[PDB]
């Protein structure tokens, strides 16, 4: 059992950064890059005594790649594995797409074909990026097209930070997500999404943290990714694999969106006063305001949950919590899946940073769960999208890359035909 | 990697290109002999986008000297950062243009274009690869506005695709050093308008009202005023130069602040300002800059933002600082004044920000802004030249070098129809 | 004082790449004035059908144009589609056949069969111009120097070109000879969509000067004979290398010229004609003192259907435009 | 967490309020340079309330220091204490108003209210949550009256839900500085009437009259009568600034002491004011301490309230003290002279304790009184104004600055009712 990895964009790289520094730690890597079957599904073994990791780092703008070649993780990964570009796609989708798209998927599309084959066991793919901007919208689309029609049955973990409702980053991401998720319909298995306020909101009423960055926000991140693969790293009581995620949360092929949450969050002062159990962090993962996205659950219905937990969580007390949970009218469940609920557990506890700012828990929890509640998201992307679209603004640099005005017609129906979609299924 | 071709043109470009390259020279810690002495590993990172690797640890930089007057050579090569400069590179003429746009561009400027032309070429082709142009000119008088003008149509039959950027000086009303700013102010704008992708409109009374308020200098000279719009051209290149969190390369500002082809002149801005009689009692946080970044009376530009409305915004944050504050201060800064934003567009601002901040200071940032307030620099540019142009005033001249008046008219054809295409969007 | 733009379609039979591949023929028509695709109508003045000829076309479509440009007014017709959608064959064709030839030569024979029956005092100044815009560069082909003109205003303010070769013609064969050898000189680029891809958008003009001897009256007509390119999708053309640099230059002129129709079908203030140069040739025929009429051009395809209803609507867009004649 | 925004109008507001920044800087233990020499960890606690944090661990008071008159500042600022205001703040005007409530109100105020009202801004942004406005002016001249009651107006369009709190000083006939006052101080009664929510009466002569008695001061100074009402201004914000047993808010004095939307003039007060010559010969215990409070003589207002009855009353104490000794002193105090309180209200009294007193003292109160003995400085301020009024003297200055004599007649309307008003509840 293996998986690989490829992160793409700014946002890929720092979770790329932030995720494999856990990663190591974990399993006793020293970051020099040496310290039985844990290790054996990220990392390889490199002769004797020296391990690589499963990951190839691409991005065009070569800020981040070299950064990574001088920052302090330099003999963990391959020097050849961190990919670097020439030109940088520039928040557009066209041109990470066409242009610099094209010249360079060749080195990479052939490099996890050959990664791929001293490897046996290979599971499936996750990748990391943010359609917000132009490689993480362009070049993502580009290679998962590209390795979709090579492997196609395999599955792929797309793990995508979406704009904040008010909050943004950029101006024309309406733009850059809308394009990209056009090819994202179709191909991708999952997807599960990250939004900006709202994991600042977590990190500012719980964890206290008044003036964080995004080096904080990828910590917790990584404890979330982490998490989901930690059942076929270390032994478990109910072990799942990443095929549990196409199965039991996509209920139809063009309905792919689950949501994203983690609890307990909990700063050091506060874990030694607040009390552990399974209970309490039941009742927060549901919590409205706990979640990764801004989002009413209460608004839409739970197409199907899934639950991961890991530590010293015996099944009594946790079947327990989610029967409260099921009696509780405070959220309700869609008709067409009462029996909306996949339970997980994992025996190696949940670990912390050297110097991070998480405490130690000795149990946590990770809830992906499908819904219509994000049906609105789409509806207010797709209702500011028609305000810019009707002026045609930030229209003449894409069609200057080689585009045109018809395929941005064929975006703005394919997100239409998403809500009838999610207005049906909510019946 | 995404090296950049630096060309000064007219006496005002090679001030304040001559001051960009003493800003950021301190920035890498280049000594004026050529040689490092820096301390951080990260400024040799990124040095060859601006310079180019010599023997002995020397690097030269890539900046072309262009005018018409051999004196001002004198004068930059004579400064403290004078030596660093390729002599190769200070080619120049020996009779200047007289403040005449026609001599410039015609006569004067045709006999020396062909020799600038190969030396451009030798830095780009010298270059591992070419991101874009970083021009300084002035709109008035002839050696900026007529030569510098030129050059840009000339590398846009070359290289059309590469990004033109351009900081820009423009004249005005108020403060007005020479007669036949008008004219040569409206044939600049119809090359400017045409063929670069990004400019900054900059106005010399804007330079002059700031150091009265925030900075109150009892005694500026021109080179306090290259000080602050040489930061900005530091600002707006500062995520290829340093790694940061969010980089926003210049073609990755275009996208966001260029909404239509036409639609391209910016309004740049710069902070913290605040003199030494006041620096203790200001905090450096996020909110008190973010506060002075967005302020009327901030930018460098005289045309005041609450006239019109914002068609779209960057601000390139530099320094350690944390993102909540910095993304949330964006928040209600846009819906607190949603009257000087567009309805049309949900989101007008672009965030950017650096680990890397200029020396002396820890938290800075620059203000870039495209907004339709700066139609009304069109219009009493356009009224000016009106009215001198209805009775044919100071057109002899020009006619003399074989230029027709039926240009000035196109030229007035295109500044009304810039000026409603602001007029449009408001 | 003013006239509505004549907004008319024609599709084609399938060709070779679509009929192997089993496309369904979805052109449906409902008499000559509208059209049925997906049991949507979409109305215009005449639907032209796949078994209509060349000659049929040009009798229906551009034969009182000819005599609106030689009455004083000015002339425009040009063709918006994509590729393969049988643009350059209902302009050029194959020229050297009495049947198989396009509108262009068409046009050029029924000027001077229309001059032969007027009498002999009036005098006619016929001159022609042929350039191409490549690569964001307006390209002559009557003579190879010369790669970039400029675009000048006239006495009142509307633009036209300057420096072109406009080369003095006296018998129709003379015009059918320049035409052959501008063709030949044309960049025609290879696709999988289409082997005879114009890759960019041919501008031919025809102005016709006249004036009376007896009554010294003087009139001069611009007639603008314009083929356009094909807003092709990247995947399935399959581009690369420089026919990208191709595509770029040509979806700029179709993507401004789309923001003058939705801008003029809306009304906005300022009709932004100066987003590409493409556009400024074309001030004149959408807001001048000309009488235009667009003929846009489709596939039956079903492989094509999304490219095509957005020409569809791009002609409706177009019907609520006038003129200032 | 609850901040006000301090604002200094007029020449004697500023004197006041220069005093006011430092006996609390004393309590809270700021250098005059800006950095904390304290021992308390409580005075960090509440610091933001009236104080910015800057770096360098430096407090930057938020002041801002009216004036249409530029000698008065350079007077603050080279103060004991005049350093640690921020130099931006220092604004100000050239031309001062010479007496003259017009020209402070439409002309001369006019040109810089546009000036200070972006710097207020500033001020209420930058902080967590505003609480009210601690304005200090004086009814008599022009730029106390004139523009200190304009801004007033303006605050109040602006922030129509805060607190806006005036210490103000009154004119009175025996002791009269300036010929203009009946015209200043019924044009400004007339917008504090309105506009503001609670008022300080503070009477010249009984600054005076307090220092023979109790204190006995030989040779008292402005400076002198500046420490006394300085002390009620730390009284009344004691309770958020320190913790306390019982605190009460501004707004929880409001609502005590302001019975109906007009009637919140009030009459400051202040113990222990003993001389060093008898300040052995005096126990801090409460009894002594509150026979002082409510007495006649005491209050720095010159309307006896035995020819009156008090509307209400509130007594805010400071220092570690017992309670039942502190309320049963308000019992007797009120029952023994129920001819001297209202019969319509059961209970007169509001308390209020902190355990932290100023420094150098280990008992201290402050007394705030409504009683209806002000209407006699409203008689006697009213016949000054219609005795003047009447044959229209000193009305021609007005005019030349567009002001017409219908607001004069206006501004008496008013003066009668309020006049009526407290007859009503007497
Ligand atoms: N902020 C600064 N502005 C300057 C400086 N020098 C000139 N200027 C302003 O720019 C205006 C015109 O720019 P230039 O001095 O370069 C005139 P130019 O050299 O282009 O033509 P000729 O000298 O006649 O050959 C000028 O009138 C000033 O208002 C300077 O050093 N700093
Ligand atoms: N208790 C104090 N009272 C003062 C002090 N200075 C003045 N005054 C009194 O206040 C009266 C008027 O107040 P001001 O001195 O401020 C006159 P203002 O500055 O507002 O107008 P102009 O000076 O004409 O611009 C004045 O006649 C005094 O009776 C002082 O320092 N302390
Ligand atoms: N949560 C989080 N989001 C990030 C981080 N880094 C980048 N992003 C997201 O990335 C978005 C910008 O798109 P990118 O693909 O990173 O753009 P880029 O890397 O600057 O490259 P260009 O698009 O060419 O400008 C922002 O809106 C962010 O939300 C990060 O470290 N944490
Ligand atoms: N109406 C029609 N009837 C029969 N054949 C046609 C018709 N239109 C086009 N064709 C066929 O298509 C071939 C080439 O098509 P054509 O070059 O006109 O495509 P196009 O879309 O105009 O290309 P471009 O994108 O360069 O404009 C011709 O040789 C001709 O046989």
């Amino acid at each position: 059992r293996e998986c690989i990895s490829v992160h793409v964009g700014q946002a890929g790289v720092q979770m790329g950064n932030a995720c494999w520094e856990l990663y190591c730690l974990e399993h006793g890597i020293q970051p020099d890059g040496q310290m039985d079957d844990s290790f054996t599904t990220f990392f390889c073994e490199t002769g004797a005594g020296k391990h690589v990791p499963r990951a190839v780092f691409v991005d065009l703008e070569p800020t981040v790649i070299d950064e990574i070649r001088n920052g302090p993780y330099r003999q963990l990964f391959h020097p050849e594995q961190l990919i670097t570009g020439k030109e940088d796609a520039a928040n557009n989708y066209a041109r990470g797409h066409y242009t610099i798209g094209k010249e360079i998927i060749d080195p990479v599309l052939d490099r996890i074909r050959k990664l791929s084959d001293q490897c046996t066991g290979l599971q499936g793919f996750l990748v990391f990026h943010s359609f917000g901007g132009g490689t993480g919208s362009g070049f993502t689309s580009l290679l998962m097209e590209r390795l979709s029609v090579d492997y196609g049955k395999k599955s792929k973990l797309e793990f995508s930070i979406y704009p904040a409702p008010q909050v943004s980053t950029a101006v024309v991401e309406p733009y850059n997500s809308i394009l990209t998720t056009h090819t994202t319909l179709e191909h991708s298995d999952c997807a599960f999404m990250v939004d900006n306020e709202a994991i600042y909101d977590i990190c500012r009423r719980n964890l206290d943290i008044e003036r964080p960055t995004y080096t904080n926000l990828n910590r917790l991140i990584s404890q979330i990714v982490s998490s989901i693969t930690a059942s076929l790293r270390f032994d478990g009581a109910l072990n799942v694999d990443l095929t549990e995620f196409q199965t039991n949360l996509v209920p139809y092929p063009r309905i792919h969106f689950p949501l994203a949450t983690y609890a307990p969050v909990i700063s050091a002062e506060k874990a030694y006063h607040e009390q552990l159990s399974v209970a309490e962090i039941t009742n927060a993962c549901f919590e409205p305001a706990n979640q990764m996205v801004k989002c009413d659950p209460r608004h839409g219905k739970y197409m199907a949950c899934c639950l991961l937990y890991r530590g010293d969580v015996v099944p009594k007390d946790v079947n327990a919590a989610i029967a409260a949970i099921k009696t509780k009218r405070s959220i309700q469940f869609v008709d067409w899946c009462p029996t909306g609920f996949k339970v997980g557990i994992n025996y190696q506890p949940p670990t912390v940073v050297p110097g991070g700012d998480l405490a130690k828990v000795q149990r946590a929890v990770c809830m992906l769960s499908n819904t219509t509640a994000i049906a609105e998201a789409w509806a207010r992307l797709d209702h500011k999208f028609d305000l810019m679209y009707a002026k045609r603004a930030f229209v003449h640099w894409y069609v200057g890359e080689g585009m045109e005005e018809g395929e941005f017609s064929e975006a703005r129906e394919d997100m239409a035909a998403l809500e009838k979609d999610y207005e049906e299924v909510g019946i | 990697m995404r090296e950049i071709v630096h060309i000064q043109a007219g006496q005002c470009g090679n001030q304040i290109g001559a001051k960009f390259w003493e800003v950021i020279s301190d920035e890498h810690g280049i000594d004026p002999t050529g040689s490092y002495h820096g301390d951080s590993d990260l400024q040799l990172e990124r040095i060859n986008v601006y310079y180019n690797e010599a023997a002995g640890n020397k690097y030269v930089p890539r900046a072309i000297l262009v005018d018409l007057e051999p004196g001002t050579m004198d004068s930059v090569r004579s400064g403290p950062f004078g030596q660093i400069f390729r002599p190769d590179n200070f080619v120049f003429g020996q009779s200047g243009a007289g403040n005449n746009w026609a001599k410039g561009h015609y006569t004067e400027g045709a006999e020396l274009v062909d020799s600038v032309l190969d030396v451009v070429r030798k830095e780009s082709e010298s270059c591992d690869c070419l991101q874009g142009f970083q021009l300084t000119h002035s709109l008035g008088g002839g050696t900026g506005s007529g030569m510098g003008t030129l050059l840009i149509s000339k590398i846009r039959e070359e290289y059309p695709d590469r990004i033109m950027n351009t900081f820009s000086v423009m004249p005005s009303p108020k403060v007005s050093d020479t007669v036949v700013e008008p004219y040569n102010a409206t044939l600049s704008v119809h090359q400017l308008v045409e063929n670069t992708d990004e400019t900054y409109s900059i106005d010399n009374e804007a330079l002059y009202d700031i150091c009265f308020r925030t900075l109150k200098l009892t005694t500026p000279t021109y080179g306090d005023l290259n000080h602050l719009v040489s930061a900005t051209m530091s600002g707006v290149t500062t995520c290829l130069r340093f790694p940061g969190q969010l980089n926003a390369d210049l073609r990755k500002l275009a996208v966001n602040m260029v909404p239509f082809p036409r639609l391209h002149f910016f309004m740049p801005g710069f902070a913290p300002l605040t003199s030494r009689g006041s620096q203790q009692y200001r905090a450096l946080t996020v909110p008190e800059l973010t506060q002075q970044m967005f302020d009327s009376k901030n930018m460098m530009a005289a045309c005041d933002p609450r006239h019109g409305r914002y068609l779209t915004v960057a601000a390139i944050f530099r320094g350690r600082m944390s993102m909540k504050e910095v993304d949330e201060q964006m928040l209600n800064v846009q819906n607190k004044n949603s009257s000087y934003f567009v309805e049309w567009i949900p989101n007008n601002v672009k965030t950017a920000v650096c680990d890397i901040p200029p020396r002396g200071l820890k938290m800075s940032a620059t203000f870039i802004g495209n907004s339709t307030a700066i139609q009304e620099l069109f219009k009493r540019i356009s009224e000016q030249f009106t009215a001198m142009f209805r009775r044919k005033a100071f057109l002899h001249w020009y006619t003399g070098e074989g230029m027709d008046e039926m240009e000035f008219t196109e030229a007035e054809s295109n500044m009304n129809d810039l000026v409603s295409e602001y007029q449009q969007y408001q | 004082a003013e006239c509505n733009i004549k907004v008319m379609c024609r599709f084609r039979p399938l060709n070779e790449s679509e009929v192997n591949r089993g496309d369904k023929y979805i052109a449906k028509f409902q008499g000559e004035d509208t059209v049925v695709i997906a049991s949507k109508p979409y109305a215009f003045d005449r639907v032209f059908q796949s078994s209509t000829s060349q000659e049929q076309v040009y009798n229906d479509c551009a034969k009182k144009i000819v005599k609106d440009v030689l009455e004083g007014y000015n002339g425009t017709i040009f063709a918006y589609g994509q590729t393969s959608s049988g643009k350059t064959h209902t302009m050029e064709g194959k020229l050297h056949d009495p049947e198989g030839m396009g509108i262009i030569p068409r046009i050029v024979q029924d000027i001077f069969n229309y001059i032969y029956s007027m009498d002999e005092n009036l005098e006619f100044h016929i001159k022609v111009s042929y350039f191409e815009i490549y690569l964001d560069k307006i390209r002559d082909l009557l003579d190879v120097s010369k790669t970039n003109l400029s675009v000048h205003e006239d006495k009142n303010r509307v633009p036209y070109v300057k420096g072109c070769t406009e080369r003095f013609v006296c018998s129709p064969d003379e015009v059918m000879d320049t035409i052959d050898e501008g063709k030949s000189n044309r960049h025609v680029a290879v696709t999988n969509m289409n082997e005879h891809s114009s890759r960019s958008h041919s501008i031919f003009l025809i102005n016709v000067k006249q004036e009376n001897t007896q009554t010294e009256q003087k009139l001069s007509g611009k007639l603008y004979l314009v083929d356009l390119a094909g807003s092709a999708k990247v995947s399935k053309t399959g581009a690369e290398g420089a026919v990208l640099d191709e595509a770029k230059n040509i979806n700029k002129s179709l993507s401004a010229l789309g923001n003058v129709i939705s801008a003029l079908a809306e009304g906005s203030t300022y009709v932004p004609y100066r987003d590409s140069k493409m556009t400024r040739i074309l001030q004149d025929s959408l807001g001048g003192n000309c009488r235009t009429t667009i003929v846009i051009c489709c596939s039956p395809s079903s492989y094509n259907e999304s490219e095509t209803k957005s020409t569809l609507l791009f002609g409706q867009r177009a019907k609520t435009i006038k003129n200032t004649v």
